[PDB]
């Protein structure tokens, strides 16, 4: 089976909490890059990238906090 | 908890001297070599073996009192919140051994020694 | 570079059976017993004597591997006390 | 609220073995409560956050550890002295 | 205690002093008179409407008053 | 399904509420660092 | 029961990873569980080590 | 103490000095007089409206005055 | 029981110390630095004890 | 869906402690070959206990066998 | 008694998280409590280590 | 067989070292393989050490 | 006692060095930037000795 | 093995190390074009991800082998 | 290398335990003959 | 005597916190005291650890 | 904060080696008690531990306290170990 | 005697070099000493 | 001998802190000396550590 | 002779390659050298 | 390119010492030229500014670090194996 | 930069044994005492600690002192243990 | 160069078993146990000191051989 772990649990828990951010920033990239002067489109994609940067750093630093505790256990094995 | 393990490990360390002195092994191994000197032989049958046959006999009869020490002490009813009842609890645990030494030791020598129910520490040379 | 460690490691296993063959001759002989020889340099002698006389080649693997080891020791001790009482 | 017990109980001793045995029970009751009160301090997770009650729980380990290590090695020497004299 | 008769010897009497925060002694005594565990031979010694008091008796009566006082004051 | 965040919601209060494009484009970068530094304080 | 309210606060932040009060409370939860887990690891470890020291002394 | 009579030999008397912060000695002497734990043979030595005083008596009287005195400042 | 640790008490002090700051930004550098030092202080309180849990053993 | 089923003293002692160390060896062996169980922290903690009482068990029956056979030589040389 | 004057300065910054003088004095307080706590933690540790070294040497 | 599905995810990031989802899944793979490898190394070590302790006791 | 220490002295040195800068914007910005900088220096130069004790 | 985990990044891309050199050859040729600044920033920023994802995976594999070797003794 | 060092990690240690086991048995082996000849 | 001219340059920047030459000299002072203090801390430590290694060897 | 030193190190005659050792023990237990209470009063005064100059001083008093009692421990250990080998012979 | 060190010397290269001329003057002078300050902090960590 | 041509380019920028080509070459010098110096410090450290590890093994 | 590493060669590619032109020519120049700086400052921490 | 000799036929030796002396001289000359060939790589400035050459020298540092400790514990275990036999 | 070297080592035949060991002991004690000063006055001199040119030398000498005295410690420990294994028997 | 130190420490650990076999200590030790046995004395003169007096003569003879190894190596 394509196997999942607890760190894949928490990362895909972020990926199931969000629904369509991997493609909705592509649709606002379709929209704003067509005519790159529209004020309702500049803030549209600029509102899509902001939640994409916060969500991608949130899925990243959680990994390191869930790593180093399991490092501390195996360091406490012997 | 950790006082029980150091106490059992201390019993495993002291176990050769207790079986050498305290139990009935001295009645066996003395009178076995008494027959060899009665016959006049010096190295026959080579007392290393004769200590073996004295040990399996003395262990065979000491083992039933030793089995009593398990069933009193492996139970879970040892939690007494006051320390004096727990002290009298482990007083009553060794009571079969103390009763055995009382059965086989002379009376007035024990009370002479604890002059310094009787203590197990006092009757041990009197046995 | 694993075989360099394995060559000394097959040797130190081969010398144990070599010790078990030639140790009860150093108890029997009148000029080699424990009454004439101390404790500290005795066990140095008994190992390297069997190392200089062991018949199979040293770098090869010994055929001792998990055949029957506790009765093998009683074989090599019984032939050792045989060689002692003949010598 | 809090509650302390002012009255401590005592019993007469007549021999030498019971004086050892009350030290045996006093150490087994000391280690049985001190194995538990620091675990209850760890299991209560409000007690594992404040540095004040972290520092007192820091030093309660060292009080437990030096005590049980002391009574181990004193008994090791105490039985070593019975060992060597009877070996001679 | 309404169910059995415990008998100790005189050298086993233990005592304690406890302090209540949000429950008075007159209310705890009205609880002991409501339940029936009130003993006129070993009463509670303290001020009648305050928070701190002193108790002395048999070891089954003292551990009962302590375990019901420090579990009643935490609930209120 | 239209997924929403709360950074999608503050855009929705800006729709349902050339300076409009200068007020929004700055407040969307306010969250872009406040909620980035908070999760950067993890390690 | 700490792992329950660990496993109950990540999902609302998963559905909304931009609420400022919530991720602040989530970090205040998760770093505190970080402080809890190695504390439990360090406290069982000493109870193993001093118990191994007795058999090291008596062997 | 109202329920039993304790007896010790003369070489067991204990001393203690304790300073209260938010209660006076004359307010603590009322707690000993009204509750019935007052003893005219071993009274409390100190200034009547202060915090510092000196006690000396049996080991069940000293431990009761100290433990019932340091338990009122957490309530007041 | 609904449980709160001392770290949560620190983060909750930024919630009970304000009166309507959580409401009036919806109704900005105030919200910038008030959330900045909140995370920085809870990071300090995250770190100060972590040396002591290592100093256990 | 999870399921559950329900169900000379030296010669029984050595046989009793024979598989008692084997199943505890194997349950942490397939605990560590399963990668889902080594990533979760609260499964790591109970395996850390499972290692530690395994160490205390075979060390206790080691030294107690050593002192058990340690009591026979001194009496037999006498 | 350091924790009293720790616990008395956080609340006025909680009521007013925009006073510039207060967060300067509060940071000057809290980093100083940071310097005190690990100093106590590091200093009890050597007194444990040297007391454990004697029984490790004499065992 | 964990190293197989480790070694099957490196090549698509080699062909495309700018995909944000892939390096997130790759880090999610590789830190878990880091947790697996030293766990197996530390666990074989105790089974060697306790096996050496018996011959150390009986020698 | 209300105890004051060396970081309180160096942080108040920024305030008591000037007369009325706290009551009378680019001046007060860099004045905070140096006040906040020097306590980051002083909290590090002691903490290296703190980890350097044991 | 440790050459191969390094060489999988030199094999996985064809000639990026030369693609950056011919790009900056055009940048030093005519430093005034917006499509040339944007193409250079798109080609330059891929390199620091490439080499730091080259050096960090060998860094994490170094201590993994260092954990293997120290548990011999 | 993570699987090759691991299989050589067991391969060194078990053969080191085997050589210590075969040498301790030879010491108790000939020492039992020594004490039985003293008898 | 380095701490004297450390403690002599802080007061003129305290009395006048806007001179550009002074904060340049003040930062040039404080970083050199930063380089000096940890140098002394790092240099006493090796002399302690190697002195502990001899008794660790001979015990 | 204002100090004092004493300059007289008196001499009493030893009547035996046992009389010598009682002075060497009482002279060393005072120094190890005083230095540990010095480092505690250094720590418990919190204005001493916040200054950079006094910290290397407390580092020095730490490293001397560790090296002193470790040097008397290993030496007494090897001393009684030298007794045990001669008594075993 | 006032002692001089190397960070004083590199700032002495900068101070004798002399309004936008004076405020781009503190521009690069801030850069050079802050970048020169961390180059030895790693090495001074690298004794131990 | 890198420090010579480090110490030869700062003075012409001192005489002219507005030449744009010079600070580009000066930064290209000084960052390159930054890359050289930590390289020498990092490279002597491993040669100390592997030399200390052998005596750590054999002690 | 002056020793020219790779970052001296890329600055030589900027200089030997040849108001709002000349300033943005430095604007692209002052960042690319910091980019070439920190990429080799990323290998250097991974020696230890 | 590189060279491999194909036939590693067991040249039978009169004792194991000539083999040990040739393994020691086969590797002392190895590590001596490695300790130079990475140091001179560091000491040239043109070698270290290139990131491409730099991660190669990072690689050879990780090889030289892993090598000598793999020879170290292998011989420490070999000495530890031979002393437990020779002690007796 | 100032250097000096002496080239011809003193060498003869002494049938006396202890004085060669006395020369070995004094030759090691002086060479380890001169360098503890040379590293200490390099570190307390505040001019040498600021220069990156001098700092590369300063990291070297602390390693040369570190490896040297640790080598003598392990050689002597095996030396005094080797005589122990023969005399304890 | 570094493994020359490994060869030195590995030679150092196996030293007293070389003194147990290779040198002339084996001539002094045996004849000193024999002069104890021929006199009929069993325990005296306490052979822990007889190892020491037999060792010091063997070192006294072996010193010029071992000293040339230091100056050569």
């Amino acid at each position: 089976t394509p196997w999942s772990g607890y760190l894949d649990d928490v990362s895909a828990k972020f990926d199931t909490g969000v629904d369509n951010l991997q493609t909705q920033v592509t649709e606002a990239l379709d929209k704003l890059a067509a005519k790159p002067s529209d004020p309702a489109l500049l803030a549209a994609y600029q509102s899509k990238l902001s939640e994409y940067n916060l969500y991608r750093n949130a899925q990243s630093n959680t990994v390191k906090v869930f790593k180093d505790i399991d490092a501390a256990i195996i360091q406490n094995f012997r | 908890n950790d006082i029980s393990l150091i106490a059992l490990l201390a019993f495993s360390t002291l176990l050769p001297f207790i079986i050498a002195s305290g139990t009935c092994f001295v009645k066996f191994s003395i009178v076995f070599v008494m027959v060899r000197n009665a016959l006049g032989l010096q190295q026959i049958p080579s007392n290393m073996t004769l200590n073996g046959v004295a040990l399996l006999l003395s262990m065979f009869v000491m083992w039933p009192i030793m089995h009593d020490a398990y069933v009193y002490f492996e139970d879970e009813d040892v939690t007494f919140n006051d320390i004096s009842s727990l002290s009298k609890h482990v007083d009553e645990g060794l009571d079969g051994y103390r009763d055995y030494l009382i059965k086989y030791s002379d009376r007035e020598l024990v009370q002479f020694f604890e002059n310094a129910k009787p203590s197990i520490f006092a009757l041990l040379p009197a046995y | 570079f694993y075989a360099l460690y394995f060559e000394i490691h097959h040797l130190v296993a081969s010398a144990a059976l070599g010790f078990a063959r030639v140790a009860p001759i150093f108890f029997f002989l009148p000029f080699l017993n424990s009454g004439v020889l101390s404790g500290a340099p005795r066990n140095a002698i008994i190992i390297l004597v069997a190392l200089g006389v062991w018949p199979h080649a040293l770098n090869e693997a010994p055929p001792f591997l998990s055949v029957a080891m506790i009765p093998l020791v009683l074989q090599e001790a019984a032939v050792g006390v045989m060689l002692g009482c003949l010598l | 609220g809090q509650a302390v017990n002012i009255r401590s109980m005592e019993t007469d001793i007549v021999s030498l073995d019971d004086r050892l045995l009350q030290a045996f029970s006093g150490s087994a009751i000391a280690t049985a409560v001190d194995k538990q009160t620091i675990t209850n301090r760890i299991e209560d997770p409000n007690l594992v956050t404040d540095p004040k009650e972290l520092a007192i729980s820091q030093e309660m380990i060292s009080d437990y550890n030096l005590y049980v290590s002391m009574v181990s090695t004193l008994t090791r020497k105490g039985v070593g002295a019975v060992e060597t004299l009877l070996r001679s | 205690d309404g169910q059995a008769i415990y008998i100790y010897d005189a050298s086993e009497m233990r005592n304690a002093v406890v302090s209540l925060r949000n429950v008075s002694l007159n209310e705890f005594n009205n609880f002991l008179k409501r339940s029936g565990l009130y003993n006129k031979n070993y009463p509670l010694r303290g001020d009648n409407r305050k928070g701190t008091f002193y108790v002395s008796g048999p070891p089954v009566y003292v551990d009962m008053v302590v375990n019901a006082a420090t579990m009643m004051d935490k609930q209120n």
